[PDB]
């Protein structure tokens, strides 16, 4: 599949995801943000089916701001990342189903903490430390299992990440292009434009 | 089919071959895979003719539609997002269709968009889409620049499809060439393949393999 | 009295009286003059269209239905439209599904039931138009006249709308004359024009104010105006 | 066809009353009186069966009905109303809670539910309210025994004891003097064929009086054995014979 | 047809007015009182019990106030029956808010919902406006103790003191004379059987004629907590409050 | 279900229950609007029949409709509700099926559309509201000032009033507002506002509330200390003289 | 391809002496991968308690929903609802859905309030009840858990011997089940009180 | 009360009838057509100065052969306007070619009729009727140029000259004398804006009043108040000369 991590640290979570967009034989695009802003302060990255991937985040996206804009407030991720379960369980025994995985990440202001949450196109949803979606997951958790501390700042958490990406782009039959990251935090969204060599 | 875009500093190329098939069989060699949306926009097809054909004429319709309504000429990614989501409420019902949405509107400049039956909608800067579309990337990849002159580019793209005309059975025909600047697209000729590739091979000296 | 039982088409006055399709009648004579004549082989209208400026034009009084039928209107014109269009509809599902030419009478049928529907359910309204219709079928040359109530009636010819009566007496007057008219439209055609010209008043009618309408044994129903209808007037 | 009436037959009038319920209300008032009285260990209620002709068998009637085997009702109004609303009532304590949890609902919700009927025909469009009024009693394992009244409004409330219909007024006053809080329930059936017996004109036997109660578990009248838990309906409507056995000692 | 008795519930008066909404008004104002009052560390919820017997069950009655979620209640004015309809369609959004975001449903988000389902009688479909007016005593965490209104038209505003029913503008009057805000619960629950006592049609206010509820956060806890008082339980404050 | 036709012809060509409707928007309190040469200000008046509210809880008057939109209101509030929402809904839809935010132009002429929707369709009233919309579309910097009214009839104002002394407020501002030269600053444009206002509002510090709203999803709403300020500095200037 | 193998878990139910125990693993897999160690599958509404084994999406799914009922049911009822009645919810709830089921396996567990008697009880994916007076089991290690049991088992357990007993018979029995395990919580319910305990064990 | 499509002694029916009173009490929208193309003039009528005139539009392009003036209750035009643009759009999609000025007409003209609460002839969902009138102005390789008026009715006429709205009476009497077959689109331009003036409660400008025409050459087009703002000085100037 595509390469959908995700690592929850002392203060942000942050997410890695994979730039490539193959379809068959070629690789048609290696700058691809397979990510969607749901509000200030929470993130969602996506993978899965061709077009669904896209329709269902932003149908998300749309209806978070909605909330944000009638109760001028910001859900908290938590709120968030039930709001996305359901709907994907609704998805799951409906007609034709959306085969999207999400992984959820923000900063919850009132708790002023960090949150992961990974959830799949079932609708099962838990909440990690550290998660991924697709094959990811088979090389980087036993990383992660080893190398991971609660208390680990967001410095040490992008090694941390680097260190995955490297195992990943050496046992990994695919080659996804590098990825993208982003940080979550008390301060809200931002990329790490420097990564494709930090 | 064989069909490519690229931006570049003169704005965007954009050159398809003709070739029709059912099977084996070449049905035309005179199609025109190049969907005149508007003076502004122009689509590309591959995949299902009619697919692309009937459902990119709509697009046309629903682009008129909206600058009546917003009395404003519609934006290059509103436009492939139309087309986007039409094909998508169809999603698993068979259309068939890899296409590319290309303009230029003075909010976005040069843009390209990439469109298939899948829901797949993607921006990019260069774009090759049918059976003879590695064949045409090849081409491509390997002499592009974005300071490639309006002139050098135009025949970047004209050489890009005769290469994959050659080597793909199910392209071919003749090339159609199109330069899209702000002032709208300009049409740059159609290009019979059978004289274009002798021309080139003399005047360039590649295809050495072939006999002369 | 008739202020309490004309509220809508769904109530009957005392003497069993329908008034809202009593008005709808009334539209009719309110409209400009067409009369409808035929011979045993053709059948004619002939229509005064009426204008609303002297910069404006003379709106259409006749419809074609079929090559094999048509009719002239004088009303509400919105409705002659939809009626005529459900008629063109008729037509075609006879074409399609037999492969056989609607016939003058059964068109004439079809229109009665529609228009009674709209006189017995809560929530209608009579149509406001009278048609004339005019056809050649396998039973020859046809006329009828059909009014809101949903009467139909087959006749030898007629007229309606404002000062019809004038063409109407003329008709029934001259009945034995035209009804032999065979073989020969133009003929039929000026005791035509004729006729209605007995309902003028107003003015006389003129080249881009008559309006002629002719079908018949090998004769697909067309339409005339302008210097079309020049040798009539 | 199809009913054109989508609109409220109910409305509000300027002075803030709505008609039709009032109306409902009087044709209450007009009804045979009926009623009610809660006890220690059961309820009562009673009607009188005012036959509308001798050749009418009053028996083919029934003026105090059974909803669940622990709840009975009775009421004051138009008999076809009450009628109909029987037959509902039976079916959505089916429907709605027996068919869920498997067990009979308790006085207060299936109360809730008639009302709710009778409400929606207080709003909904082409309808006129219900013109009774009704006493109902019962008993459930968390909440022992009661007695409700339901209005045509739509409104419910318990009560000790209450009685309604023509002489309610009465009756009502010589209850609140006869009631306590440590009767028994035979001594609630005598005080309530007492104050019937104010509101009867011409005879006052067991044929003329429907009355029944809900008291203990009836085991002789489930009509099965071999299932300890099923002790049997506590609702028993009397008959003719034993009504006038307490008649003597009236 | 069926237009000759179609009264048009919904249409507006020359004057731009709502008839319904105004008579159902009209309906109100003959409805108990309750009045609704907000201190610094709780609300406090009082009505008036209309028509009452010696025969009426008080133990088990409930005719005013409504308990909708564990932090949400309500006190009526107007048409009981009508009032359930419109309760349980709140309990149910209640629910389904938190199954949905996991989160109790915030107090405004309630009264929002519940005042749109009136404003639409108020709009379309010919049918009457419900005759209740509504009081809502909540606490959530994104603004605390929170004291709202609704009525017949869909509208609804929040306030600090406020009473619906008859004698509100007697009501009204008596609570902006001696309330004031750096109040306590306590203080609040005497305003409110005071404002009571001065404004009830009946000889004096005795206790089985009285509804009463409150939602503090008992500091020995850390959490909010709804107390929907019993017969034993108004009779004991009301002695204290000094009116026996 | 219910059809009736309750918007339709008098004899004389009027629809009276849309007449009607503009009765209760001239009944409600008084909003203002009037856009400077960067910015827009919406003020609202605050009855005062009842006096005990709690403000912050209160559903106040002016709304965002997106982030760079926001929209003010006369009439019945129910009935506003019902047109804010529908307007929210429309913005985040049009985002997302055309990339890129609503133009007020256009989430103006959206609302005004439901409006006269709901005066030629069977079984409903129109909608006893008036609006008054501003904001900046994506992307420019000119101001953008509309108004709405039942009849579904809409247009752009450099300033414009709506609700009770409306004509009063609005005879101040035709002869205080210079086309030629507008409120330059942020801050004279919050100011022609509060004074507009107080020539109906009599003496209401508490009563009145204003919300400024900048290019660039830049919006907030003043306190009453900034606005009472504003009517401070303003009965001076009456005095000094 | 089998949903109620997709992710596993196993949940067991025990009564003894006036009390009943209930106890659950705490993994959540998909297929052979491990994802979370957290993911508890028993859930309580008042007095009783849920347990629910199966597709984890469903798991969650019908906790939100009895919460929901169990609510709304207090909220009318004036009480909270009671193992017997609760039972019948569950059932009704899963046969509404017989054509489309939820695939799980649920066991309910409680003491009835009122009588002070011990209940438990398990379902079928469509709502078929078992009211046994022993043990109730569910899980991908269903089997294990009724070879363990049925064994381990005896009458009127003390709630210190109940423990011992249902945490060794759900110990042994996802051991030998490659998609249970990863953790296990063991709750033991009396009238008066209900202790929570995490067990110790193999983590592979 | 009685039913919205009900039927009057005289043979008309109410709602249409009231319909035409509000129509009498919108702005002035004038048409004339010439050889040259036509001319569609309107009134904007500002309700007060602090109204920014431009952002009133009586005049709306169909297509780009198309285009027309409305008169009465405008928020009522808005969904006729969308009708004619779709049907101009749709009629090219499924013929590849432009859609004529009179089947444009003709296609709005049957939106009119379709109200009531339940009338037996389809499925009419529609209150009441529309409450504006429209003049349609456009060329066609048949017709070539083409004024049209539509009305509530249902039913429409072709004019060379018409005037729709509160000063229409006086005003159509004027064109009745003033136009002839032969003037030339800037004749016809002044003798819009000159009818205008006189109509005109308010003193004629480039700010309460708008041109616009459309020509086979270069289509429907709006003229900015700059190209009106001459004319109208051009006229005053012709005026004064006798
Ligand atoms: C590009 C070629 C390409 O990119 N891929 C090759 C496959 C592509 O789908 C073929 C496409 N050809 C056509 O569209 C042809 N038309 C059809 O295939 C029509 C099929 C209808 C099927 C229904 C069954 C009908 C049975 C009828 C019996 C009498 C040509 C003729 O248009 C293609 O060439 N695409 C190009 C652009």
């Amino acid at each position: 599949m595509d390469i959908i991590l995700g690592i929850r640290v002392q203060d942000s979570v942050i997410l890695a995801s994979s730039k490539a967009v193959t379809r068959g034989i070629s690789v048609l695009k290696d700058s691809d943000d397979k990510t969607r802003q749901l509000s200030p302060h929470t993130l969602m990255s996506f993978a899965g089916e061709a077009g669904d991937t896209v329709q269902f985040a932003e149908y998300i996206q749309a209806n978070i701001q909605l909330y944000s804009i009638r109760e001028d407030y910001e859900l908290s991720p938590q709120a968030v990342s039930s709001f996305v379960r359901q709907e994907l369980a609704k998805s799951i025994r409906s007609r034709r189903p959306y085969q999207v995985n999400v992984l959820i990440g923000g900063y919850d202001k009132k708790k002023n903490k960090p949150e992961l949450y990974q959830i799949d196109y079932l609708g099962t949803k838990v909440e990690l430390p550290y998660g991924a979606h697709g094959y990811s997951g088979f090389y980087t958790f036993s990383l992660l299992d080893h190398h991971y501390r609660p208390d680990m700042t967001t410095e040490e958490g992008l090694d941390l990440l680097k260190l995955c990406v490297q195992e990943l782009e050496k046992r990994m039959p695919m080659d996804f292009k590098g990825v993208i990251v982003k940080i979550v935090d008390k301060d809200g969204i931002r990329q790490v434009d420097d990564f494709q060599a930090q | 089919t064989t069909t490519l875009a690229f931006r570049f500093q003169g704005g965007i190329i954009v050159a398809v071959d003709s070739r029709a098939t059912a099977g084996n069989w070449v049905a035309s060699q005179t199609v025109k895979k190049v969907i005149e949306i508007n003076p502004f926009l122009l689509g590309t097809m591959a995949g299902g003719a009619a697919d692309c054909q009937f459902w990119e004429t709509w697009l046309g319709s629903q682009c008129r539609l909206h600058e009546l309504r917003e009395k404003e000429r519609i934006s290059v990614a509103a436009a492939s997002k139309i087309l986007s989501n039409l094909v998508y409420q169809y999603k698993g019902a068979g259309l068939s269709m890899g296409t590319m949405i290309c303009g230029y509107t003075r909010k976005e400049g040069p843009t390209i968009y990439y469109v298939d039956s899948d829901g797949t909608r993607l921006k990019g800067d260069i774009f090759c889409v049918g059976s003879g579309q590695t064949f045409a990337y090849g081409v491509l990849d390997s002499n592009y620049k974005w300071d490639l002159s309006v002139e050098d580019a135009l025949y970047l793209g004209k050489r890009s499809i005769l290469a994959a005309a050659h080597r793909d059975a199910y392209s071919g025909g003749s090339v159609n060439l199109y330069h899209v600047t702000e002032d709208g697209w300009i049409y740059h000729g159609n290009h019979d393949v059978g004289e274009l590739f002798w021309k080139v091979k003399e005047e360039e000296g590649s295809f050495n393999n072939v006999i002369g | 009295f008739r202020n309490n039982y004309d509220g809508d088409t769904v109530t009957f006055s005392p003497t069993g009286r329908l008034f809202q399709v009593e008005y709808a009648l009334e539209a009719i004579k309110q409209g400009s003059v067409t009369v409808g004549l035929r011979s045993n082989t053709h059948a004619v209208l002939v229509a005064l269209k009426r204008n609303a400026d002297e910069l404006s034009s003379y709106q259409k009084k006749i419809i074609k239905c079929d090559e094999h039928m048509g009719l002239s209107l004088a009303g509400l014109a919105p409705d002659a439209r939809v009626l005529s269009n459900y008629l063109r509809q008729q037509c075609n599902y006879s074409s399609l599904v037999f492969n056989r030419k609607l016939a003058v009478e059964r068109a004439g049928h079809l229109l009665c039931d529609k228009a009674q529907k709209n006189t017995q359910s809560y929530g209608g309204r009579p149509y406001g138009v009278g048609l004339l219709i005019i056809g050649y079928d396998k039973s020859g040359a046809h006329l009828l006249e059909f009014q809101p109530s949903g009467n139909v009636t087959e006749l030898y010819g007629t007229a309606i709308g404002a000062r019809s009566q004038g063409a109407k007496t003329y008709l029934e007057r001259t009945l034995d004359t035209f009804i032999k008219i065979d073989g020969n439209p133009d003929e039929l055609i000026k005791a035509g024009v004729e006729a209605i010209s007995q309902s003028l008043r107003d003015e006389s009618l003129t080249v881009d104010n008559l309006s002629i309408a002719i079908v018949g044994k090998d004769t697909p129903f067309t339409i005339y105006d302008g210097e079309a209808v020049a040798k009539y007037i | 066809m199809t009913d054109r009436y989508s609109f409220s037959l109910t409305t509000f009038s300027p002075s803030g009353k709505l008609g039709q319920i009032d109306y409902a209300l009087t044709a209450v008032k007009q009804g045979v009186t009926s009623l009610g009285i809660k006890a220690t260990n059961g309820v009562v209620i009673a009607t009188e069966k005012k036959s509308s002709s001798p050749l009418a068998m009053s028996e083919t009637l029934s003026k105090v009905s059974l909803l669940t085997p622990d709840i009975g009702a009775v009421y004051s109004g138009m008999g076809p109303d009450y009628r109909v609303l029987v037959d509902k009532s039976r079916k959505v304590a089916h429907t709605s809670y027996k068919r869920i949890y498997g067990e009979y609902p308790p006085t207060k919700l299936l109360v809730s539910e008639v009302a709710k009927i009778m409400q929606e025909a207080t709003q909904s469009g082409g309808v006129r309210p219900f013109g009774v009024s009704l006493l109902i009693a019962g008993h459930d394992e968390f909440n022992g025994f009661s007695l409700y009244q339901v209005d045509p409004s739509g409104s419910y409330f318990p009560w000790k004891a209450t009685a309604i219909g023509k002489g309610s007024v009465a009756a009502k006053t010589f209850l609140e003097k006869r009631w306590n809080d440590e009767l028994e329930l035979e001594d609630a059936i005598h005080i309530a064929l007492l104050t019937l017996k104010e509101s009867v004109e011409g005879e006052f036997n067991g044929d003329t009086i429907e009355l029944a109660i809900i008291g203990d578990e009836n085991p002789d009248l489930l009509g099965y054995t071999g299932i300890p838990t099923d002790k049997g309906p506590r609702f028993r409507k009397l008959t003719s014979q034993e009504i006038n056995d307490r008649l003597e000692a009236l | 047809g069926s237009r000759r008795y179609d009264s048009r519930t919904t249409i507006f008066s020359p004057e731009g007015r709502l008839y319904q909404v105004e008579y159902a008004l009209e309906s109100i104002s003959h409805a108990g009182t309750a009045i609704g009052i907000m201190a610094s560390d709780g609300i406090v919820l009082a009505a008036e019990r209309k028509v009452t017997s010696t025969l009426l069950e008080q133990d088990t009655s409930t005719e005013k106030l409504y308990k909708l979620n564990d932090k949400i209640a309500v006190a009526v004015a107007g048409l009981t029956a009508d009032a359930e309809i419109l309760i349980n369609t709140a309990r149910i959004h209640a629910q389904n808010y938190l199954k949905t975001y996991n989160e109790d449903i915030p107090v405004e988000i309630l009264v929002r919902r519940l005042s749109d389902i009136k404003q639409g009688y108020t709009q379309h479909g010919g049918l009457r406006p419900f005759g209740v007016s509504f009081i809502y005593a909540g606490y959530d965490d994104r603004y605390g103790y929170q004291l709202y209104t609704s009525n017949p038209s869909g509208n609804y505003t929040g306030w600090k003191a406020i009473s619906v029913g008859a004698n509100t503008s007697a009501a009204q009057t008596l609570l902006q004379m001696d309330y004031k805000d750096d109040m306590k619960v306590d203080d609040a629950i005497e305003l409110a059987l005071k404002t009571l006592s001065k404004t009830t049609d009946s000889s004096a206010l005795t206790y089985d004629r009285l509804e009463f509820a409150t939602i503090r956060k008992g500091a020995n806890d850390g959490e909010v907590y709804q107390k929907i008082f019993k017969p034993q339980e108004i009779k004991d404050i009301l002695v204290k409050t000094g009116i026996t | 279900g219910y059809d009736r036709a309750l918007s339709i012809f008098s004899p004389d060509g009027h629809i009276f229950q849309v007449e009607y409707a503009l009765e209760a928007v001239k009944r409600g309190t008084c909003a203002v609007g009037v856009k400077g040469k960067n910015c827009v200000v919406l003020g609202c008046e605050r009855r005062s029949t009842l006096k005990l509210q709690d403000t912050r809880i209160t559903p106040s008057k002016v709304s965002k409709i997106d982030s760079h939109v926001v929209l003010s209101f006369s009439g019945l509030n129910a009935d506003s509700r019902i047109l804010i929402e529908k307007a929210r809904v429309e913005a985040q839809s049009h985002r997302l099926t055309l990339e890129d935010p609503v133009t007020v132009e256009y989430l103006t002429r959206y609302v005004a559309g439901v409006q006269q929707r709901y005066t030629q369709s069977g079984g409903v009233r129109p909608f006893g509201v008036s609006t008054l919309i501003a904001g900046f579309d994506p992307r420019d910097d000119e101001p953008k000032l509309y108004q709405t009214e039942p009849s579904g009839i809409y247009s752009s104002w450099s300033a414009q009033t709506i609700g009770r002394n409306s004509k009063t407020v609005r005879e101040f501002l035709e002869k205080n507002y210079d086309r030629k030269e507008p409120p330059a600053t942020v801050e004279e444009c919050v100011k022609l506002t509060v004074r507009s206002l107080l020539e109906v509002v009599q003496t209401g510090a508490k009563n009145i509330e204003i919300t400024v709203v900048k290019p660039d999803s830049d919006i907030v709403a003043l306190s009453s200390e900034e606005i009472n300020q504003y009517v401070t500095q303003i009965e001076q200037e009456k005095q000094e003289q | 391809s089998d949903p109620s193998s997709i992710n596993g878990g196993i949940v067991v139910a025990m009564t003894g002496k006036d009390c009943v125990a209930i106890a659950c693993d705490l993994r959540l897999g998909s297929q052979s991968l491990g994802v979370s160690n957290k993911f508890e599958k028993i859930f309580h509404y008042g007095h009783v308690f849920l347990g629910i084994t199966g597709l984890a999406t469903d798991v969650t799914t019908l906790n939100e929903m009895f919460r929901y009922k169990t609510n709304l049911y207090k909220l009318k009822e004036e009480r909270a609802i009671e193992p017997e009645t609760f039972t019948q919810l569950v059932s009704s709830s899963l046969y509404e859905r017989r054509f489309g089921p939820y695939f799980v396996g649920p066991v309910v567990a409680g003491i009835n309030s009122k009588s002070g008697k011990p209940f438990i009880a398990g379902f079928d994916l469509i709502g078929c009840i078992d009211e046994a007076k022993d043990f109730i089991v569910s899980g991908t290690a269903s089997d294990q858990l009724f070879g363990m049991c049925e064994s381990l088992y005896e009458p009127n357990l003390e709630p210190e011997d109940l423990f011992e007993t249902i945490s060794q018979a759900l110990l042994n029995a996802a051991d030998r089940d490659a998609l249970s395990g990863w953790g296990a919580v063991v709750y033991i319910i009396k009238k008066d009180e209900v202790v929570k305990r995490y067990l110790k064990m193999r983590q592979d | 009360d009685r039913g919205v499509s009900t039927f009057s002694p005289e043979g008309r029916l109410f709602q249409v009838e009231y319909s035409l009173e509000a129509i009498k009490l919108g702005s002035t929208a004038i048409g004339i057509a010439t050889k040259e193309g036509v001319v569609l003039g309107v009134e904007k009528r500002a309700t007060s100065p602090l109204l920014e005139s431009d952002s009133i539009e009586k005049i709306v392009e169909i297509d780009r052969h198309i285009g027309c003036a409305m008169s009465g209750l405008t928020a009522d035009a808005r969904s006729m306007i969308e009708h004619a643009r779709t049907a101009a759009v749709t009629h090219n999609l499924y013929y590849d070619e432009d859609i004529n000025v009179e089947s444009l007409t003709q296609s709005v003209c049957d939106l009119a009729l379709r109200f009531g609460e339940g009338a037996s002839g389809e499925e009419r969902l529609m209150s009441r009727p529309f409450g504006v009138a429209l003049l349609i102005a456009g060329h066609d390789a048949d017709d070539g140029y083409q004024l049209f008026h539509a009305e509530p009715s249902g039913t429409f006429y072709r004019y060379n000259a018409k005037a729709i709205g509160s000063g229409s009476e006086g005003a159509q009497a004027e064109l009745l004398n003033e136009w002839h077959s032969s003037l030339t689109l800037k004749e016809a331009e002044l003798l819009v804006l000159k009818i205008l003036k006189q109509v005109m409660e308010e003193k004629l400008d480039e700010n309460n009043a708008q041109l616009s025409c459309i020509t086979k050459q270069d289509g429907f087009k709006i003229y900015d108040n700059e190209k009106t703002a001459e004319l109208i000085k051009e006229l005053k100037e012709k005026e004064a000369a006798e």
